[PDB]
């Protein structure tokens, strides 16, 4: 049980650091938005997010793990997510 | 680049500038260099710890390493020359990195005179130009802001390099800290120089491909020569030599749904009578879907900041947090979710514990199915006291496959309605803040995009 | 199992949002430090942190849950924690 | 008299520069708070502050000069000072 809580904290920090590369952190509001966006990704899309975190490929996309290879599905997911959290997940 | 251009670009670089050198590039290059040799024992692991620590504090590993190489090793001093060591190698490196970051942001003036050997030899014209550059051109967090105030040698190196010579300063020959650090970083291979729109394009290309996919299926003959339609397209004879291509309504819905809703478009699911049937229901007021898809025409107000006219129009009791207590969403980590408000508020309005799940994932778009499976009616009419399920684009639904849910608390003569919501901006889950949003009516052909369900009786 | 990972993500976000009230977020460096500090608190002091997150008292102190009612112990803990993470936990 | 005014301005600059090492300056509000804090320290604790400014020891603490060697007294002083001025004085 102790390992599982430690792993969840590591997964959240890893996802946050990856998404931070595509998100401006100048404002405190955006920093809060990315934190909320990461916790909603881990709660609703755990298996996709864990695959994305553990992928060592330079061209890896979280959208591919979340919506598959269909660009229109990826776009519709991204647009819905960005409207809700103001966070980039490319 | 001449030496003056190197110094100028280097002092104007950010204190955290990597200079094109990673911590891994530096670890091999700093072996044998002063404290990296004496304190880290040339250990790649200890060197990486120091360089990562200074980087995390906001100091360039390349700048910190170049400084140590030029300054040299004195056992009595810490990573910053003329300072005692602070604890162990790592603690002292972190202390020096914090001092450099503080100094760079600090109020400061160039140190025109050496404190140890005070000789004023720098022309007042040079001092005025260097003071202007340091105060107006050199922003906070720059290399020059960290070093120029600390020593006269740094001030002379930046604005009067001839002052480093004993001839000019009348004391001794001084090293050029900026040129020596710049040359060391360049010698190491470091360099001194001083949005989903495509996704939109890919989406359009997919739609074009989707048009191809619809066409893949073979057509059937409708009646005789007059027509030749399938389920997506109609071939209708126009004249002896003419056929006009119409499109089946399904096709428009098939992709039109894709435009707004990625999956589940409209299921032509069993609905409710156009008649309000208030008698049929427990109570409350309803309005017919009026078209004008629209969306939230105002909202996310807490009860305190809700405009009085909308507050007066609320026909349901104000939400009481006591209904949340004992919530099944607390155990699942779903505290403050829109489904939790729908469950608790419908429990308050209907007087019975409402369903949270039906052995499937329950979310904003599908919660109406959980209630319907328990005998909860459901309708396309926004009805006061009824829960709603909305796929993305509707009633504040932002995520495809998740949707949004809440309770209709008022309906207006223009067909607009007020909703009570959780997990919407600015109060995301798990805040449990009730937010009121005005919605612009309902599209006539929304179907399962928007569903309005009652509470179980 | 699914609930435990969701709960650890919620506890992390709740602790981060509480500690954010006492920590300036203007710099990206401070944001990473608070994320690491919250993970280290949940990994090494899970029971105290969960008590603090679930306390509804306005005057609740995370230091009281971590070091007890002794002000000198609270100060020694706070000073060691602040030196290591540059994060306020009052 | 001319020397005394010059000395007080040097003491204020020296204290401000020392305390600046422990205080983030990104915001104008924090810069104003440190200015007021330094003045209140020099007005109410001149002798302790002058001893701290003239100490060349690397481990020197202004709290030791203000509250003595008792860690609980140093904590109580620091907490009251930080609450009033939002400034670090370690």
């Amino acid at each position: 049980v102790t390992n599982e809580k430690g792993q969840a904290y590591t997964e959240m920090l890893q996802l946050f650091n990856l998404l931070q590369q595509w998100n401006d952190f100048y404002t405190a509001e955006n920093a809060n938005n990315l934190l909320v966006a990461c916790q909603q990704l881990l709660i609703n899309y755990n298996e996709p997010v864990i695959k994305f975190i553990n992928d060592e490929n330079e061209d890896k996309s979280l959208l591919q793990y979340l919506a598959g290879d269909d660009g229109l599905a990826q776009w519709q997911f991204y647009k819905g997510f960005y409207n809700n959290y103001n966070v980039h997940i490319f | 680049m001449n030496d003056k251009e190197k110094i100028d670009k280097f002092i104007h670089s950010n204190l955290n500038d990597d200079f094109g050198l990673s911590v891994d590039d530096l670890v091999g290059k700093v072996k044998g260099i002063g404290r990296f040799s004496a304190w880290c024992g040339n250990s790649s692991t200890k060197i990486k710890q120091v360089l990562n620590a200074v980087k995390s504090i906001g100091v360039s590993p390349a700048l910190f390493a170049a400084y140590e190489k030029n300054e040299g090793y004195n056992g009595s001093w810490g990573w910053l020359n003329h300072t005692s060591p602070q604890g162990n190698y790592l603690t002292d490196a972190q202390f020096v990195a914090r001092k450099l970051v503080s100094q760079s942001r600090q109020a400061g003036t160039p140190s025109w005179i050496d404190a140890g050997n005070p000789v004023d030899f720098v022309p007042a014209s040079v001092k005025r130009k260097g003071n202007y550059d340091f105060s107006h051109n050199m922003k906070n967090g720059k290399v020059g802001r960290a070093y120029i105030p600390l020593t006269a040698a740094a001030t002379w190196a930046a604005y009067y390099p001839e002052g480093l010579q004993a001839s000019y300063n009348r004391v001794q020959n001084y090293g050029n800290p900026f040129l020596d650090a710049a040359n060391t970083i360049l010698g190491w291979g470091g360099k001194i120089d001083g949005g989903g729109l495509d996704v939109v394009a890919r989406a359009f290309e997919e739609f074009l491909k989707k048009l191809q996919d619809s066409m893949q299926w073979d057509l059937h003959s409708i009646g005789t020569d007059k027509f030749f339609s399938n389920q997506m397209f109609t071939i209708t004879k126009t004249y002896n030599n003419t056929y006009r291509l119409n499109m089946n309504q399904k096709l428009l819905d098939e992709m039109k749904d894709l435009i707004s809703r990625i999956d589940g478009g409209s299921g032509n699911d069993t609905g409710a009578d156009d008649s309000d049937g208030d008698h049929g229901g427990k109570a409350g007021k309803s309005v017919a879907p009026n078209g004008k898809s629209g969306r939230k025409i105002g909202g996310n107000w807490t009860y305190s900041n809700l405009p009085q006219k909308y507050k007066d129009a609320i026909e349901v009791p104000k939400f009481d947090p006591k209904y949340l207590a004992g919530s099944p969403f607390v155990n699942t980590g779903d505290t403050g979710q829109c489904t939790e408000l729908t469950w608790a508020y419908m429990h308050q309005i209907w007087g019975k514990r409402q369903p949270a799940w039906d052995n499937q994932v329950t979310n904003g778009q599908r919660v109406w199915v959980v209630y319907r499976n328990q005998g909860a009616r459901v309708t396309h009419r926004p009805t006061v006291g009824y829960g709603f399920s909305s796929k993305p684009n509707y009633l504040q639904a932002m995520l495809p496959g998740v949707g949004h849910t809440g309770v209709v608390v008022a309906v207006f003569k223009d067909g607009s309605f007020l909703t009570a919501n959780y997990n919407v901006p600015p109060y995301w889950a798990p805040s449990r803040v009730v937010e009121y949003a005005l919605i612009d009516g309902v599209p006539e052909n929304a179907g399962d995009n928007i569903m309005f369900f009652s509470g179980i009786k």
